[PDB]
């Protein structure tokens, strides 16, 4: 059948699709990302993300872990700067107790102090693993140097805050952001009805709108990190459109016109305006993609480069110059059509998997409360037109930009030189 | 029964060393897990009370009668934390049984 | 230190992921 | 008597006082601070400073240590970014072998790989302990977030560079940055004659000028460090005058007008315009002063604040507003006269001690090759006049600022808000 | 622990100091 | 005499097991210090050679005669370093008395 939606009177969104899949997936989406902290409770969302297997009012940690592993199901937590999503999946004959476990974890945690004291070492271990890939550090830093208060908060806990996060901070964060008006329960392979019954036994008691977050403010700037890596990573972004505008579609078409990462294995972005240009700056290993990250109040768009330290300068300059050409109207309609085809194929392959489909429905729910059929999107992306793309470009080319660099930065340029 | 429990509390004699009831529990695995889950101030008072009782037993003395632990006053602090350890312990055991 | 258990450039925002299952990582 | 500064043709300048004092001190001044480093040798300087006890091509580390200790002499290696000096102190009778040890150290390090290796663990500590006073971290971060290439290099070795500095690099620095023309040997307690007779032997060897002095470029910016300290430290500086101008004297008079440290223990440093402007609005504990660090090509002048995190904002604003008042001509001549008296008393008490006198002569030597009698300075500081002070102020209030902040920065403002 | 640990706000540039003598520190 | 040296060399046969002279020096403290200072490459090489000898000794076999380290081929790597270590101990001793 099709997707089916009810908005409960306490604000909770219920979305269901019954496709008779053998494994069914049920997720719950909360507007409780890292942007809702301030300077007093930094890293609380990271410990909340890692604290999904703790003792709840209804099931202990042992009961939750052994009961999910007894049926072979999976419980995972994915977190962005805006949103958290707790997802369980398993056989249709065990999703009743899977919803019991998931809704107990979302609605009634206990946050015992010895459990979080044991979890802080796992918090330290997780941070590093996450920061192995440099692209994590550079991007994290980028958001930080490019925002003042809200989106500048890191996804991972700072080093000083480990050992300082308490049970009361987790309880305050849950009581202020895990309310029914900020939650959507999305189920693929389940009946809508059951979602509702579990949405009344749970998800209905906490029904405020919660604590409203601050508006994110752009700051500009540049933070660098000399650490002696073999490759220089550099991200240069500027403020862009937010979630809910056609200029966001223009910026997505703009990143797919510039290189959005080679499609082919070991690909060279043959027609990627950015990468193609890099040739002039250098003929050595490089990687210049476009970074677009848009959140419900603000967006970041820019270029991302990995290169040898020595050539790091002009390669960055070459990439920047290519965007300036797009800001001068130097583009062809076939290139924009290919960018639109790449963007729509990427969207369809993102929603072709079950967990990506459940995430999409989830995001749409929290964001606009409505489901937008894949088809609808296709025609809206088509709405973006050439001039629109050019426009977004000039925004980047003119908007004060931020910059996060890491590596041997002896030949990496600055913003006033860039 | 209440007065006879007070008389037995005086006859047990750990109040004369300033100890609580939960200080006198034998540290098994469950008791050590309950002690580890204590807050820092309660743990520090328990360790000081045990050290003072050991010093008094070394000198073969007791506290003055005004400093003894009144039956009514004794607080069963470890008890709440202990029940949980036992509860969790049993739950786990049952799971294995089944 | 050892990064517990020890190149594609990010072009999209990051999303941490952890849970009961043993795997845990981040994607752009 | 008086110093007699004479420039041996090798470029080295010799100068002595021979006060016939009991414990004569002799120091070599060599321009070899981090400034003279570059991106791929970050750290060489730090180790060089801690490696005054490695076997010299003429003496064993063992003898070095034992010898100096036996005579009670002391070798110390101070180092700023603009320069660096090795200093030996001791009885007039043992200063012959003290000059043997010091000149062997300065002109002939064996930098044995095993030895240098043993020191890198000692390096971690220094860079580490020196950071106990948050101020260190700040001033460091400041000189870094403020400059691009030369003066942005840290005094202490970065964390990644520990384990990577090799003997070769060290030797490279000496032979490059530690040459004769860039050095000067001033000695208090010796005969000018012998200095020439013990330098003509070892120092005149490295005749060349040496690696070019990388010029320093201002960048502006702000680097912050959220670490959960009880107090917020914040330094806001701008570009100022260099060594060798009367505007540097104007900036020194400006910091002594604004406040450059308490003169009374437990005083409130009443006069400091800054301290007064903060204390008329904030009853929290605070510490506001004026920061000035001038090097031979560029200078930094600004404000330094320590305050409770909460009040951190307006206190900084209050301090900034006070400087703006000085930029508007709102000052009295008695205040400038008191600032001049404070500056000249600070200079005379800085040169009243023996090691401070030896450092001053040393610095003057490397900087201008000439000795400026304390008297001369007094009349030059007097040359600075009220308008001059105002002028330097406007330079600060206008020039792009550089801000280093650390602590709980939830209420610490940014540069575009400041 | 910064080996052996030890408020006045810096107003002057820093100057590391080390050597044969046991003491070693920085001053503004 | 040198010819006699070569004869002794063969007789010593440490060449057979495939080890250089510095390879056999008993690891007296002094020797220990020098070994440590050895540039890593040599140290790792020393280990390989020493270990090989051990394995060969275990099997009661000697390397192919050709593989035997020729007297001429044998070079002294540890010695240059050892000299210093010894001198160092010497210097300390008299400053000691």
């Amino acid at each position: 059948q099709d997707l089916e939606f009810t908005k409960l009177p306490n604000g909770l969104v219920i979305a269901s699709l019954e496709n008779y899949a053998p494994l069914s997936r049920i997720g719950l989406f909360v507007k409780a990302g890292s942007r809702y902290e301030d300077s007093n409770n930094l890293g609380t969302s990271h410990l909340l993300r890692l604290a999904s297997s703790l003792t709840t009012k209804g099931a202990s940690s042992f009961k939750i872990t052994r009961g999910i592993e007894a049926v072979g199901g999976k419980l995972s937590v994915t977190a962005t700067r805006e949103n958290m999503a707790y997802t369980v999946e398993g056989i249709r004959s065990d999703i009743e107790i899977l919803m019991e476990f998931l809704l107990n974890v979302t609605t009634a945690p206990e946050f015992r102090r010895w459990e979080v004291a044991a979890l802080r070492s796992q918090l330290k271990i997780d941070k590093a693993v996450a920061f192995q890939n440099s692209q994590t550090r550079i991007i994290e830093n980028l958001h930080d140097v490019a925002y003042k208060n809200a989106l500048a908060n890191p996804l991972y806990c700072p080093d000083y805050r480990m050992g300082k996060i308490t049970s009361e901070e987790l309880h305050y964060f849950v009581q202020n952001h895990f309310t029914s008006a900020r939650m959507a329960l999305v189920g693929l392979g389940v009946s809508h009805s059951v979602l509702k019954q579990v949405a009344e036994q749970f998800l209905n008691m906490r029904g405020g709108l919660g604590l409203a977050g601050a508006k994110a403010k752009y700051r500009g700037g540049e933070i660098r990190e000399q650490n002696g890596d073999n490759l220089v990573h550099a991200a240069i972004v500027a403020e862009s459109a937010a979630i809910g505008n056609a200029e966001a579609n223009a910026f997505s078409v703009l990143q797919h016109l510039l290189g959005a990462g080679p499609h082919i294995k070991r690909g060279n972005n043959t027609t990627s305006l950015l990468s193609q240009s890099v040739a002039k700056g250098s003929h050595q290993p490089f990687d210049v993609s476009a970074f677009n990250a848009s959140y419900s109040d603000s967006g970041l768009f820019g270029i991302y480069t990995i290169s040898q330290a020595a050539a790091a300068g002009e390669v960055i300059n070459a990439a920047y110059n290519q965007v300036k050409a797009v800001a001068q109207g130097n583009l062809s309609s076939a290139d924009v059509q290919a960018a639109k085809n790449k963007l729509k194929a990427g969207y369809l392959m993102s929603v072709e998997t079950s967990e990506g489909f459940l995430s999409e429905i989830g995001s749409q729910a929290l964001a606009a409360g409505s489901y937008m059929p894949p088809s609808t999107v296709l025609q809206q992306i088509d709405s973006v037109a050439d001039a629109d793309v050019v426009k977004a470009a000039k925004k980047f080319v003119s908007g004060k930009k931020s910059m996060a660099a890491s590596g041997n930065l002896g030949h990496t340029p600055f913003l006033d030189e860039l | 029964l209440d007065g006879f429990r007070k008389w037995y509390y005086n006859a047990a004699g750990f109040n004369k060393l300033g100890l609580m009831r939960d200080d006198t529990l034998h540290e098994t695995e469950d008791v050590k897990e309950a002690i580890r889950r204590l807050p820092e101030d309660l743990y520090n008072d328990r360790m000081f009370r045990i050290k003072r009782a050991l010093d008094l037993t070394m000198r073969h003395q007791i506290l003055p009668k005004d400093q003894w632990t009144k039956y009514e006053e004794d607080k069963f602090y470890l008890e709440p934390y202990l029940k949980e350890v036992i509860r969790e312990r049993k739950e786990r055991e049952e799971w294995a049984k089944k | 230190p050892v990064l517990d258990v020890k190149g594609q450039a990010a072009a999209r925002p990051l999303v941490a992921t952890v849970g009961l299952n043993v795997p845990a990582s981040v994607r752009f």
